[PDB]
């Protein structure tokens, strides 16, 4: 829910909304969501924000066929 | 250049008199054609054979009588006056000094350039049993004009009554793919390796096809945009395949009605 | 030659040609415009830019705006003035990117891909079978003799 | 190509070849100086007394050195800049035709200003304006890219040379050989 | 139509109804229908049949069967699509409306299990008219995709 709202969101912004533990705890949990291809995003540790890798425009691929 | 259009009546009529004379492979039949050569598209509406005699051991020996040609032209004026002599044909696959030297003989009675024709009796390969060849004075070379087969409304269907979908249409596609393969490999291997003929005049036209997986890999990125129309065709077809379920669901009422009547 | 030069004219020698030879341009009697020299270096310069910029689209597909100012002998503000007049009058069309300073061709998308650009592939496969099929007999004539 | 017509002595063949040489110096049309090699012109003359100008310009296109040919000629043809301008054009026309089929086997159409810079021995600024001059004369059709430093040009004018494209014309048909099986068998099975 | 003189057809001349297809003239309809039985003179018994030899058989198959596709291959596939480029996109869209507009008219008669609009031949009208329309869409879908497919880089 929080990933679809903000494409680029800070690491500490997730812990404020969901009242999580710390930044190292959410860093592990977000990595679990893209395991099966659900969220399809990437985590930038040096930049400090999680960016979504989905540009849509999937019609150019073979998925419609 | 010019174009050639020959009706199917002319092509098969030339093959009939070949067997009627019991002509073997050592002999060949020569004849004349009629039509209108004035326009850019040469049309052949008629053909007549000739008593052609040739020696098999000498290419300089031939028998051609123009008196039969002069009489033939006078006999045609009483049948069809709109037809004039546009050239002459001949049989046999081989081209020897007999058919090459007589090309100027028919030129006296033909206003345009006589159109040479090789009628294949065995019909070996592809289509077009007869090839239309034209000669130039400037060096002489035999060039083939875009010969096509076309007739009138009653003439095209007339042979259909005497002779008498998607997968079949694709069968002819593979035959054209092997035509690209077999024509280039056999010809190119003859120019290279052993026995180089005088060439590089034709090579300029051959490589003119290859420049424009024979075509272009530079559009591969743009091809996906060209493929989009193909993907669009599957958008509606998915419903078209579902449109077959419309009748499939309506036809369910028929059998359900049969169970009620039963 | 000046009329045909507009295709290949880079406007590098433009002030040199007018200065060396000035029959009708800078020094003239009949059909002499301007007070002295001022209207000759303006009206003539405005025309040669229109003729030069017209063929740039047909030659340069993507050109840097910094380089475009050197070919047309203009600046960043002066270049946008002449190109806007040709587009408004329906002469040519191109791309002008102000922050990135990139001038592209901007090929129109009305071709719709397969509906246009693919129709030019007919002569590619039309000259293959039709040509070689005509040269089958010629191959046996040259080698057979 | 005509042996019987235009029957002249041996001394007049060198004078006729001299007019053929100076005529091709001032223009690039109709192939290049190598066109007269296969024709009975360069083979009927002598390799000395300044009759080798046609042979010297054959290898000068690949080497790209104007000083070699300029030292073997006189002041008459060397005082006109057109000789040096159209000579450098034939040097580029060989490279401009490498975008479709010359060297690259994959038929990938690409050209960069760095590759043509080493071939024409010119900097990156001069090669940008030089490509436009070749297209404006009606040689080939295409455009370039200054942003990504790329040159996109097709192939039109044929050449007289052979042996470079012979192997590829068969190699491009090898890709057709592997395509006879999969679609040949599956279509007949339907 | 041929003709054979019967001379005197009154009594005991010869038997025409033997060779092939005789005793025609059912009711008043024979050919143009004005001849009926007597035809021209004493029932000349028109019969005509054709024949083909070995050379004429292979000639017609390589020249004209339905249309002439021989002599050239990939042009008939491309030129049919190229001339129809703007048409195919139009014909798919134009026939798309007329396909449902027929389905939105006659099909509404039969809805519930009972009778409402009293459909009789209406459910069979849109079935037969749109039967080929759904088939033509699948044909042009393979042709448009097939020509651009098959190698050609």
């Amino acid at each position: 829910i929080i990933s679809l709202t903000y494409k680029k969101i800070s690491l500490r912004d997730i812990c404020l909304k969901l009242n999580l533990d710390s930044e190292q705890t959410v860093e592990y949990m977000v990595s679990r969501a893209i395991r099966d291809g659900v969220i399809e995003a990437k985590i930038n540790h040096e930049d400090g924000f999680i960016e979504t890798t989905e540009l849509l425009n999937i019609y150019d691929s073979e998925d419609p066929q | 250049h010019e174009k050639v259009t020959i009706a199917p009546l002319v092509l098969l009529s030339a093959l009939d008199h070949y067997e009627r004379t019991q002509t073997k492979e050592n002999k060949r039949c020569v004849g004349v054609i009629l039509g209108d050569a004035n326009s850019s598209t040469i049309r052949v509406t008629n053909s007549f054979a000739l008593p052609f005699e040739e020696d098999e051991k000498n290419s300089d020996v031939w028998f051609l009588d123009h008196n039969y040609i002069e009489n033939m032209n006078e006999m045609c004026k009483k049948i069809n006056a709109k037809e004039k002599l546009i050239g002459w044909y001949h049989s046999g696959p081989k081209l020897r000094a007999s058919d090459l030297k007589i090309n100027e003989l028919f030129k006296k009675y033909t206003q345009n350039n006589p159109l040479l024709l090789i009628v294949d009796v065995k019909q070996q390969g592809v289509g077009l049993p007869t090839d239309a060849y034209v000669a130039i004075e400037q060096e002489k070379t035999f060039l083939h004009l875009p010969c096509t087969i076309e007739a009138e409304e009653a003439e095209e269907i007339g042979v259909e009554h005497l002779l008498r979908i998607r997968l079949t249409n694709q069968l002819k596609s593979l035959k054209g793919l092997q035509s690209k393969l077999k024509d280039v490999v056999e010809y190119l291997d003859k120019v290279i390796n052993k026995e180089l003929p005088i060439n590089h005049t034709i090579l300029g036209k051959l490589q003119d096809v290859f420049n424009l997986n024979n075509l272009q890999k530079a559009l591969t990125v743009k091809t996906n945009d060209e493929l989009m129309v193909i993907y669009i065709s599957n958008l509606v077809r998915s419903i078209i395949a579902f449109d077959d379920l419309i009748e499939n669901k309506i036809q369910n009422k028929k059998i359900q009605e049969q169970r009620v009547k039963d | 030659s000046l009329v045909k030069l507009f295709t290949t004219n880079e406007l590098m020698r433009w002030p040199i040609v007018q200065k060396t030879y000035e029959p009708v341009l800078n020094e003239d009697d009949l059909a002499f415009g301007g007070e002295a020299n001022k209207h000759h270096w303006e009206d003539l310069q405005k025309r040669v830019i229109e003729h030069n910029l017209r063929v740039i689209s047909e030659y340069y597909s993507r050109i840097t705006l910094l380089r475009l100012n050197e070919l047309l002998d203009l600046t960043e503000s002066q270049t946008e003035t002449y190109i806007s007049d040709l587009v408004n009058q329906g002469i040519i069309y191109a791309k002008v990117n102000r922050p990135a300073k990139i001038v592209n061709f901007e090929k129109p998308k009305n071709s719709s891909q397969l509906l246009n650009e693919w129709s030019h592939n007919v002569d590619e496969l039309l000259e293959h079978i039709e040509t070689i099929g005509h040269l089958i007999t010629k191959e046996e004539i040259m080698h057979g003799l | 190509t005509l042996e019987p017509s235009t029957s002249i002595t041996l001394a007049e063949r060198q004078q006729l070849a001299y007019d053929l040489s100076i005529s091709a110096l001032l223009g690039d049309k109709i192939y290049n100086f190598g066109e007269l090699l296969h024709h009975p012109i360069m083979e009927t003359i002598v390799n000395d007394s300044n009759y080798d100008w046609l042979f010297q310009l054959l290898n000068a296109l690949t080497v790209g050195d104007f000083d070699k040919f300029d030292s073997l000629i006189k002041v008459q043809i060397s005082k006109i800049p057109i000789l040096a301008q159209h000579e450098s054009f034939l040097r580029q026309k060989i490279c401009l035709m490498t975008l479709i089929e010359t060297v690259f086997v994959k038929n990938i159409r690409m050209l960069s200003f760095e590759d043509i810079s080493k071939a024409t021995h010119l900097p990156k600024d001069n090669v940008e304006h030089l490509v436009m001059r070749a297209i404006s004369l009606g040689l080939l059709k295409g455009s370039i890219d200054q942003v990504n430093e790329l040159v996109t040009i097709s192939w039109v004018q044929p050449r007289i040379i052979s042996g470079d494209q012979i192997t590829k014309m068969k190699d491009r048909l090898v890709e057709w050989n592997d395509q006879v099986e999969k679609l040949g068998k599956k279509m007949e099975a339907r | 139509d041929a003709f054979r003189l019967i001379d005197t057809g009154a009594l005991i001349n010869n038997l025409e109804p033997r060779q092939t297809t005789s005793n025609t003239g059912l009711l008043n309809k024979a050919n143009i229908q004005a001849l009926i039985h007597g035809l021209n003179r004493h029932y000349y018994s028109l019969n005509i049949d054709y024949h083909k030899t070995a050379k004429e058989t292979k000639m017609l198959m390589n020249l004209h069967k339905e249309q002439w596709q021989s002599g050239l291959k990939m042009y008939d596939y491309e030129e049919k699509e190229e001339s129809n480029l703007a048409a195919t996109k139009s014909m798919v869209k134009i026939a798309e409306q007329y396909s449902k507009r027929i389905e939105e008219e006659k099909e509404l008669t039969e809805e519930e299990l009972k009778t409402r609009y009293v459909g009789r031949q209406d459910p069979k009208k849109h079935l037969s008219e749109t039967a080929d329309e759904t088939l033509e869409n699948n044909i042009v879908s393979v042709l448009t995709a097939g020509v651009n497919s098959v190698a050609i880089k």
